[PDB]
C-alpha cells in the first residue's frame, strides 16, 4: 500500500522492505543445533542456479516450486518433525 | 532552498477575471496584478485580482501605480479579507504564452520583493469551453544553475506537470524560466449555482415553457426521409456485391428521437393541461 | 459468523482426538483469534515436556500470526521450558536466524550497479537508483556496493540524501541488537551536522531496521522526536517511530501521534499522520477515525491531506463490510 502511494511521494518507497520474505527453508533439530540435512530436489537445479535431478544444501536459495518438489533426505538420523511439503521453519528431531 | 513540483491554484472568480480582462485589451496588451495567499511552498493559492490602469507604456515595471495599488488595498481591507499581491498577469496576444525581456525585469523586480511573484499569460486564442490558453511561469536565476533546476520528488505530479510540454515558442524562450503546474480551485458552490445556471439560462431548460414542433416537423421528416430512401442505394450495391476478398448512414437515431419527442408531446397536449 | 462457530467446533472435535495435532489447533489462534486458547495448550504442552512441538508450533503462529494477540499469547505463558517459550515468543529469534541465514548467502552483480553508475543520468534517477541498490541488499548489511563509491551519495540534493540515508538502513535490516551503533556510525552529527535531511534519515533508518521488531527503540525514539524540531527533522523521525511500533495500539506513542498532528504543519504533518495512521492498525478504534477525520477537513493543505488519506485507510481494515459507515461517509 505504502509502495503504491509512492507515486506521490518518493522517500515510501523504501517501506517495500517490510514486503520481503524470502522463500529459504530453515530447518533445526534442536534449540541452536544446526542441521546437517541436504534434501534432494529430485530435479534439474536449472531454476536454482539462477545467476541429473538432485539438489543439497541450512535454507538456501529455494522457490516454493521448488520446495513443493524437495524430497526430504531419510538417509540421516533425525528427521523432520512435520513434512517438508512447503519451506518455513520445521524442526527436526 | 530547493524548487519542486508546486501548484497554484486559481480561483474561478481569478480565471473569469483575467480572461475577461484581457479580451478587454486585446490590442492594448493589458495587464495587472493578483491578490494571493501563501500556505505553502509546495502550493500557493489566488482568489482575487484588480486591473491596474491601462497606461501606454506598456508591462513596463513602471506601470504600477503605488497609490493605485495601495489605494485598493485599503479598501479591500475596508471591505472583505485581501490578501498580499502574489505577481502580475498579461495578455500576450501574439501567440500563446511565453515571455520578453521586460516581462523578465518586470518579475525579477517582483522576486526581489517577495518569494513567488508567479507570473501569468493569457491570450485572445480562445474556445467556447476548450482552450483555457492561461498559463503559469516563474523565472530561475542564473547563480545556482550549477545545482538542480527544480528538485523533483514525486512521480505523479512530476509527469503531470510535463504532460502539458513545453510550446514551440517556449522552447524558444524556455530558459530562465520553469512553468508552474496550475489548477481550478476547489468549487463547488460555485459550481453547483452555475450548474443552476445552465439548465435555466446557458441553455433552453427553462422548464416551463419547454415543451414548428409540429408545423416545420412535417417537412423536417420528408427531408430525412428522403434522405435516407436515397441512401438505401449505396447499402444496396455493397449487398449486390460478392466477397471480392457507404451502408454505414445511421439518420435513424436523429428521426428516432425527434418525432419519438413529438409524440410524447400528446402527454402535454392531453393531460398538463386541461 | 458461521466461520467462527464452524471453526470452534471443527477444532473442539480434532483436539477431542487422541493427539490433538497442533498444525491444525492453530486454527484457533490464526484464524479465530484465540489467544488464551493457544497459551492454554501450550501450557499442557510444557507440562507434558515435548519442547520440540512446544517450539515448532510457537515458530508456526510466530510466522503466522499477528502481533496484537502474541502480546497477549506472551502475557498469558508469563502468566528453563518457560523462559525458552517466552524466547521463542518473543523479540525474533526467528528474525535473528533468519538474518543469519541471509548474510550466511548472497548472491548479488556489481555489473549491475556498475551499468547504472556508467548510465547516470544527472537526474531524479539518482534516488531510483539509491533505491534500487537499497533492494538489492535489503537486510544484507553489504555496503561496499555503495561505499566503493562516494559520489553517488555526494551529488544529490539536500531532500534526496534523506532517502539515500533512508536506503543504507534498509540495507542493514533485523540486527536490531547492534543498530544503535551501526546507525551512529552514520551518525547525522558524524555525517554532516549542517544538513538536518541527515538527521531526519537517521532516524527514519532506526525506525526501519525494527520494522515490527518491539523494543526500547520505541521509547528512544519517542523521546527523540519529544526533545527535536517541530518540522525540518520530525517528519522521519515521526514516520520511523511510528513504523518500529505498528499496532502496538500504544497511548504513548498516539499522543504524541496526535499531537504532531495538531500542530498544523504540513512538512511533516503528512509523515505524523501516515504514523499515526499505522499505528493503530485495524483497531477500528472509533474515537481515532473520528479524530482523523475531523482535522482532515478541519485543514487547508494537501500535503497533510494526502498523508491523513492513506492514514485513515490504514486506521480500520480486515473487517470486510464492517466499516461500511466510515466507508460511505468517506465516498460520498
Amino acid at each position: 500500500l505504502v509502495f503504491t502511494q509512492f507515486w506521490f511521494w518518493f522517500p515510501l518507497s523504501h517501506f517495500l522492505s517490510l514486503a520481503y520474505t524470502p522463500t529459504c527453508v530453515i530447518g533445526l533439530n534442536k534449540d541452536l543445533k544446526m542441521p546437517k540435512v541436504q534434501y534432494k530436489s529430485n530435479c534439474k537445479p536449472s531454476t536454482f542456479a539462477y545467476p541429473t535431478a538432485k539438489a543439497k544444501k541450512n535454507p538456501a536459495r529455494v522457490m516454493p516450486a521448488q520446495l513443493k518438489v524437495l524430497t526430504m533426505p531419510e538417509t540421516c538420523r533425525y528427521q523432520p518433525f512435520k513434512p517438508l511439503s512447503i519451506g518455513g521453519i520445521i524442526i527436526l528431531k | 532552498a530547493v524548487d519542486t513540483a508546486e501548484q497554484v491554484y486559481i480561483s474561478s472568480l481569478a480565471l473569469l477575471k483575467m480572461l475577461k480582462h484581457g479580451r478587454a485589451g486585446v490590442p492594448m496588451e493589458v495587464m495587472g496584478l493578483m491578490l494571493g495567499e501563501f500556505v505553502d511552498d509546495y502550493t500557493v493559492r489566488v482568489i482575487d485580482v484588480f486591473a491596474m490602469p491601462q497606461s501606454g507604456t506598456g508591462v513596463s515595471v513602471e506601470a504600477v501605480d503605488p497609490v493605485f495599488q495601495a489605494k485598493m488595498l485599503d479598501m479591500l481591507k475596508q471591505t472583505g479579507r485581501p490578501e498580499m499581491v502574489v505577481g502580475w498577469y498579461h495578455s500576450h496576444p501574439g501567440f500563446g504564452c511565453w515571455l520578453s525581456g521586460v516581462d523578465i525585469n518586470t518579475q525579477q523586480s517582483f522576486e526581489a520583493l517577495s518569494e513567488r511573484a508567479v507570473a501569468v499569460v493569457v491570450d485572445p486564442i480562445q474556445s467556447v469551453k476548450g482552450k483555457v490558453v492561461i498559463d503559469a511561469f516563474r523565472l530561475i536565476n542564473a547563480n545556482m544553475m550549477v545545482l538542480g533546476h527544480e528538485p523533483r520528488q514525486t512521480t505523479s505530479n512530476l509527469g503531470h506537470l510535463n504532460k502539458p510540454s513545453i510550446q514551440a515558442l517556449i522552447h524558444g524562450l524556455n530558459r530562465h524560466y520553469y512553468s508552474i503546474t496550475i489548477n481550478y480551485r476547489k468549487n463547488e458552490l460555485e459550481q453547483k449555482m452555475l450548474l443552476n445556471l445552465h439548465k435555466k439560462s446557458w441553455m433552453e431548460g427553462l422548464t416551463l415553457q419547454d415543451y414548428v414542433v409540429k408545423e416545420m416537423l412535417e417537412l423536417a421528416k420528408n427531408y430525412n426521409k428522403a434522405v435516407e430512401e436515397e441512401d438505401k442505394m449505396t447499402p444496396e450495391q455493397l449487398a449486390i456485391k460478392n466477397v471480392g476478398k457507404r451502408h454505414l448512414e445511421e439518420h435513424v437515431d436523429v428521426l428516432m428521437t425527434s418525432n419519438i419527442v413529438q409524440c410524447l408531446a400528446a402527454m402535454l397536449d392531453t393531460v398538463v393541461f386541461k | 459468523q458461521f466461520r467462527n462457530k464452524v471453526l470452534r467446533v471443527l477444532v473442539k472435535i480434532y483436539m477431542n482426538l487422541e493427539k490433538p495435532d497442533f498444525i491444525n489447533v492453530c486454527q484457533c489462534l490464526i484464524f479465530l483469534d484465540d489467544p488464551q486458547a493457544v497459551s492454554d495448550i501450550l501450557e499442557k504442552l510444557v507440562k507434558e515436556d515435548n519442547l520440540l512441538m512446544a517450539y515448532q508450533i510457537c515458530f508456526d503462529l510466530y510466522e503466522s500470526a499477528s502481533q496484537q494477540f502474541l502480546s497477549s499469547v506472551i502475557q498469558n505463558l508469563r502468566t528453563d521450558q518457560t523462559l525458552k517459550m517466552i524466547k521463542i515468543l518473543s523479540g525474533e529469534m526467528a528474525i535473528e536466524l533468519h538474518l543469519q541465514f541471509l548474510i550466511r548467502n548472497n548472491n548479488t552483480d556489481l555489473m549491475i550497479l556498475k551499468n547504472t553508475k556508467d548510465a547516470v543520468r544527472n537526474s531524479v534517477c539518482h534516488t531510483a537508483t539509491v533505491i534500487a541498490n537499497s533492494f538489492m541488499h535489503c537486510g544484507t548489511t553489504s555496503d561496499q556496493f555503495l561505499r566503493d563509491n562516494l559520489e553517488w551519495l555526494a551529488r544529490a540534493t539536500n531532500w534526496a540524501k534523506f532517502t539515500a540515508t533512508a536506503s543504507l538502513g534498509v540495507i542493514h535490516k533485523g540486527h536490531e541488537k547492534e543498530a544503535l551503533q551501526l546507525m551512529a556510525t552514520y551518525l547525522p552529527k558524524d555525517t554532516s551536522p549542517g544538513s538536518a535531511y541527515q538527521e531526519g534519515g537517521g532516524l527514519y533508518a532506526l525506525g526501519l531496521i525494527h520494522a515490527n521488531h518491539g523494543g526500547d527503540i520505541i521509547d528512544y525514539l519517542l523521546n527523540q522526536l519529544k526533545n527535536a524540531s517541530n518540522d525540518i527533522v520530525r517528519h522521519g523521525g515521526s514516520l520511523g517511530l511510528g513504523l518500529a511500533a505498528m499496532g502496538t495500539a500504544r497511548q504513548d506513542v498516539y499522543d504524541l501521534l496526535k499531537t504532531n498532528l495538531y500542530q498544523d504543519d504540513a512538512v511533516t504533518g503528512e509523515a505524523a499522520g501516515l504514523a499515526l495512521g499505522l499505528v493503530m492498525l485495524g483497531s477500528k478504534n472509533a474515537q481515532a477515525i473520528e479524530d482523523m477525520v475531523g482535522y482532515a477537513q478541519e485543514t487547508q493543505h494537501e500535503k497533510i491531506l494526502r498523508g491523513l488519506a492513506v492514514g485513515i485507510a490504514l486506521v480500520m481494515y480486515g473487517r470486510m463490510e464492517e466499516a461500511d459507515a466510515l466507508i460511505e461517509s468517506l465516498c460520498r
